[PDB]
């Protein structure tokens, strides 16, 4: 179908440069423009700039001129951003988005629209460095019981329980962004009372940018 | 600078609204590219409107645009609950350049509220015995998705040390949150009690923990 | 409705 794939997302510092990409597929490529737009957590659509699939011509923002290049390939049909010198306030979502284009021998009437979105991709700015997790047990009818994964950069974590075993009653929260940089979450899980001794239960934490995974025994206190 | 829109607008459902987009004579005033988009939290945009006034495929007649001089309206009829979002108009600025509004948070009302669900854990005895404390506040299975978090330690508030995350949707319909305090080993045994006070809609959920 | 494609 008619669509726009961008890459992963991105982790850099501050002063570096970050280049994502969309590939486009379902349709013709040539014949359309393309745009880039980003947009800050909780902060509005902001316009950067976008380009002529075909011949490659480019219109930037007056904000982002100095910083911002937008290529194409068309033997790949994929577009491209790369931003310059990052900084701090530039961490947002950045998406990529198909518009229309109109040749010279195109009198016809212009319409535009941004029609066709990329599914987004995050970059996150920060003088932080990798780091992997240090995993707290929270000892506990029904009873919860859970872990606290804390002091990991950067994102993601996956958390299961019991190897994938134990879904029911199982709640992971979105992680925490602490001042000092740093991410922290907890997962909770569910549990009767009467299986407190008797069955074990383990939070498998795992943390690939740091190559780390924990398999942390939560015990009664 | 931007397009001015309405921060948020509110209407329950079956009623009708509108969404301003106000710009300037460069660009509202002089082009018909113009254009609305929805997004859901965490989503891509959609278009839903453009050329001012048509409909992409599919597009519910419920939607309509319109201008009259500098400023764009984007009206929807018969508001459902799946059109709450957040809408972003956008015009052309001229130069082969393009501008986007401050965007509007439709909210639909009449709908069923949900208290949270609120486990607060001590800190545990390998972090303290670590030099460190952490209290975790965990919220869920509220709606809508806004809370506020206050902490207490015996009756006294504590603002040092709190974090506290935005509400996220769960599998459900409803919305999950969590807070943290930070704090060293002694202040922790230091008093008789630590509370999370979780505020939604005028009334307040706590849960206190002691060493 | 002008063409606002960009150019070189």
């Amino acid at each position: 179908q008619v669509q726009l794939v961008q890459s992963g997302a991105e982790v850099k510092k501050p002063g570096a440069s970050v280049k994502v990409s969309c590939r486009a597929s379902g349709y013709t490529f040539t014949n359309y423009a393309m745009h880039w737009v980003r947009q800050a957590p909780g902060q509005r659509l902001e316009w950067m700039g976008w380009i002529n699939a075909g011949n490659g011509y480019t219109k930037y923002s007056q904000k982002f001129q100095d910083r911002v290049t937008i290529t194409r390939d068309t033997s790949a049909t994929t577009a491209y951003m790369e931003l310059s010198s990052l900084r701090s306030e530039d961490t947002a979502m950045y998406y990529c988005a198909r518009d229309s284009f109109y040749d010279i021998l195109s009198p016809v009437y212009h319409y535009y629209g941004m029609d066709v979105w990329g599914q987004g991709t995050t970059v996150t700015v920060s003088s932080a460095s990798t780091k992997g997790p240090s995993v707290f047990p929270l000892a506990p009818g029904t009873a919860a019981l859970g872990c606290l994964v804390k002091d990991y950069f950067p994102e993601p974590v996956t958390v299961s329980w019991n190897s994938g075993a134990l879904t029911s009653g199982v709640h992971t929260f979105p992680a925490v962004l602490q001042s000092s940089g740093l991410y922290s979450l907890s997962s909770v899980v569910t549990v009767p009372s009467s299986s407190l001794g008797t069955q074990t239960y383990i939070c498998n934490v795992n943390h690939k940018p740091s190559n780390t995974k924990v398999d942390k025994k939560v015990e009664p206190k | 600078s931007a397009l001015t829109q309405p921060d948020s607008v509110s209407g329950s459902p079956g009623q009708s609204i509108t969404i301003s987009c106000t710009g300037t004579s460069n660009d509202v005033g002089i082009y018909n590219h113009v254009s609305w988009y929805q997004q859901h939290p965490g989503k891509a945009p959609k278009l839903m409107i453009y050329d001012v006034n048509k409909r992409p495929s599919g597009i519910s007649n419920r939607f309509s645009g319109s201008k009259s001089g500098d400023t764009a309206s984007l009206t929807i009829s018969g508001l459902q609950a799946e059109d709450e979002a957040d809408y972003y108009c956008c015009s052309y600025a001229g130069s082969s350049a393009w501008v986007f509004g401050g965007g509007t948070k439709l909210t639909v009302l009449g709908q069923p509220k949900a208290a949270p669900s609120v486990t607060l854990f001590p800190p545990s005895s390998e972090e303290l015995q670590a030099n460190k404390a952490t209290l975790v506040c965990l919220i869920s299975d509220f709606y809508p998705g806004a809370v506020t978090v206050a902490w207490k330690a015996d009756s006294s508030p504590v603002k040092a040390g709190v974090e506290t995350t935005t509400p996220s949707k769960q599998s459900n319909n409803k919305y999950a949150a969590s807070s943290y305090l930070s704090l060293t080993p002694e202040q922790w045994k230091s008093h008789r009690s630590y509370s999370c006070q979780v505020t939604h809609e005028g009334s307040t959920v706590e849960k206190t923990v002691a060493p | 409705n002008p063409n606002a494609n960009p150019n070189a």
